[PDB]
């Protein structure tokens, strides 16, 4: 089961600026009140992030690459973003990873899946019972051989909410190195309308998995007879990581408070070679 | 004042280099290898620090 | 005058050991006593974690024709703790085991199974002629001959692709010098030594850089504070004075390091609390004397 939904507007890609977002904790070693120079895969400052949006109309879930990492972000209401596929063929000859934060569970699977063109989950709408209920799980039709598996504890997330401006700000960083899949994440409330917030905040690690698959493509699974539907107001942003040295500042609490992108321009480079955040004439 | 502090600082940081050994911590070389092989490693550490 | 002489140092009083709560043993039987080993070009990999290993019984057995370790000593494994362990199993000819060590080249090292140069692990092999080699010859053990180029450590390729050692491209299945790269061994019992089938297992455990899961059997003692003691936290050895701390380790953190790369805080592996580490006292010793011509 899955349907080809097509009723929606067509638009060109939109680009935006990633001011100072996408910095995380590179290791599990405590450090406090110190400046430490670290080399790793970060999202460069003042970079060009792609913008996709599902509003009222607009529903675009295209195949996007996965090269050397991904900084995903979502400004959202009503918990519409829920799922992620990852794979290299997506077509039944190689294993693929699935993450689903569905209404009841948090499911993680590494299976020999077979998806179709328009995989998605969907909840009906306010049919006089004061609740939106999951009725749509048309993602895959075949599952042959699946090694890892995990179902977390059961729960129930919200499926309602009406406001003109989003307040849910989710950041995620996804990495796949040494056959290990690493997920860093962070939640924040902000008063934003249609763009990316301006500020600074670090991403605590959330998960490691010893998966060991080869990923080159991914695709979001968004929340919605065969056509005609309503979109939750939501925008989501994509950027790509690169190998770039940083200079990180830990305060008394060992809390990363500032970073210097050490090849952005000459002034930043001199700050690195002196190991300070202030330079004198 | 500054010059003295700086010199002393770099002296302290040179304790975290390998100089070609397997590790910069002496107790990991002792608690991982047996003597006849641990000597070949401890020797590089000694040369660098001296 | 006043002359400087030997230094002094407070000496440790006693020793401490803290280890996790692991009870179940490791599935070594599932590896060394398996019915069936895969071919070299499709070697099998099993992941061992969350148990209490005992490498002594492996080392004390005489069944093993070669038991060589490359980054550790086989005696010490029993008091080291690891984050994860890997077991690679396959079967090879009796004389190619020499090529499996790190850094060398040859047929296998170039086409089938490459070990990194900074390898830390142990290689085990023993001849299993009678168990799998038969008078007819269990010829499903087949290895690759020709490849596009050398493959990097811990790589693997499974394919039916045909190779063209010749200059001209070759299509279909076969042709002139169009070779099927896989070739079967000549394993049968009356064959002499050096062509017998040997079984090989490789352990590629990791070291002392993350929360550990596999420890040896060392039982934990109590905890003592405010005294020079010798501590051993999950293979982290040292000497000093333990203390109650105020540093607020976040849940994913486990250590605290110094500018000279020395741990100065730690988290107890059983009761999850944060302890400061401070080294014992030291200093010089000066002797003040009038001349010996005046008094002693
Ligand atoms: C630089 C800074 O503010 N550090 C904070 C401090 O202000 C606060 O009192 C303490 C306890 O909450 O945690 C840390
Ligand atoms: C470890 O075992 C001891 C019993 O010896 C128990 O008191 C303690 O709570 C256990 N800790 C964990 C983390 O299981």
């Amino acid at each position: 089961q899955c349907v080809n939904l097509t009723t929606r507007t067509q638009l060109p890609p939109a680009y935006t600026n990633s001011f100072t977002r996408g910095v995380y904790y590179p290791d599990k070693v405590f450090r406090s009140s110190v400046l430490h120079s670290t080399q790793d895969l970060f999202l460069p400052f003042f970079s060009n992030v792609t913008w996709f949006h599902a509003i009222h109309k607009r529903f675009d879930n295209p195949v996007l690459p996965f090269n050397d990492g991904v900084y995903f972000a979502s400004t959202e209401k009503s918990n519409i973003i829920r799922g992620w596929i990852f794979g290299t063929t997506l077509d039944s000859k190689t294993q693929s990873l699935l993450i689903v934060n569905n209404a009841t569970n948090v499911v993680i699977k590494v299976c020999e899946f077979q998806f179709c063109n328009d995989p998605f989950l969907g909840v009906y709408y306010h049919k006089n019972n004061k609740s939106w209920m999951e009725s749509e799980f048309r993602v895959y039709s075949s599952a042959n051989n699946c090694t890892f598996e995990y179902v977390s504890q059961p729960f129930l997330m919200d499926l309602e909410g009406k406001q003109g401006n989003f307040k849910n700000l989710r950041e995620f960083v996804f990495k796949n190195i040494d056959g290990y899949f690493k997920i860093y994440s962070k939640h924040t409330p902000i008063n934003l309308v249609r763009d990316l917030p301006q500020g600074f905040s670090a991403l605590e690690p959330l998960v490691d998995l010893p998966i060991g698959i080869n990923i080159t493509r991914f695709q979001t699974l968004l929340a919605l007879s065969s056509s005609g539907w309503t979109a939750g107001a939501a925008a989501y942003y994509v950027g790509y990581l690169q190998p770039r040295t940083f200079l990180l500042k830990y305060n008394e609490n060992g809390t990363i408070t500032d970073a210097v992108d050490c090849a952005l321009d000459p002034l930043s480079e001199t700050k690195c070679t002196l190991k300070s955040f202030t330079v004198e004439k | 004042v500054n010059q003295n502090a700086q010199a002393l600082n770099t002296l302290v940081k040179q304790l975290s280099s390998n100089f070609g050994a397997i590790s910069s911590v002496l107790n990991d070389i002792l608690s991982r290898l047996d003597p006849p092989e641990a000597e070949v490693q401890i020797d590089r550490l000694i040369t660098g620090r001296l | 005058g006043i002359y400087q002489t030997s230094n002094f140092r407070v000496q440790p009083t006693e020793s401490i050991v803290r280890f996790p709560n692991i009870t179940n043993l490791c599935p070594f039987g599932e590896v060394f006593n398996a019915t069936r080993f895969a071919s070299v070009y499709a070697w099998n990999r099993k992941r061992i974690s969350n148990c209490v290993a005992d490498y002594s019984v492996l080392y004390n057995s005489a069944s093993f024709s070669t038991f060589k370790c490359y980054g550790v000593s086989p005696t010490k494994l029993n008091d080291l703790c690891f984050t994860n362990v890997y077991a690679d199993s396959f079967v090879i000819r009796g004389d190619e085991v020499r090529q499996i060590a790190p850094g060398q080249t040859g047929k296998i090292a170039d086409y089938n199974y490459k070990l990194p140069d900074d390898f830390t692990g142990c290689v085990i092999a023993w001849n299993s002629n009678n168990l799998d080699s038969k008078v007819g010859g269990n010829y499903n053990y087949l290895y690759r001959l020709f490849r596009k180029s050398n493959l990097k450590p811990f790589e693997r390729d499974i394919s039916t692709e045909i190779y063209q050692a010749g200059s001209t491209p070759c299509n279909g299945v076969e042709g002139f010098n169009c070779y099927f790269p896989l070739q079967s061994y000549g394993f049968q019992p009356t064959n002499g030594v050096g062509y017998q089938p040997y079984r090989v297992v490789v352990l590629s455990f990791e070291l002392l850089h993350a929360p550990a899961t596999v420890c040896g059997p060392k039982k934990s003692t109590n905890l003592v504070k405010n005294k020079c003691v010798n501590f051993n936290f999950n293979g982290l050895t040292g000497t000093g004075v333990l203390t109650e701390s105020n540093k607020k380790f976040l849940p994913f953190q486990q250590f605290g390091r110094d500018i000279a790369d020395t741990t100065d805080a730690v988290r107890d592996p059983q009761t999850l609390e944060i302890l400061d580490i401070t080294p014992c006292s030291f200093g010089g010793v000066s002797v003040i004397t009038p001349g010996t011509n005046t008094s002693n």
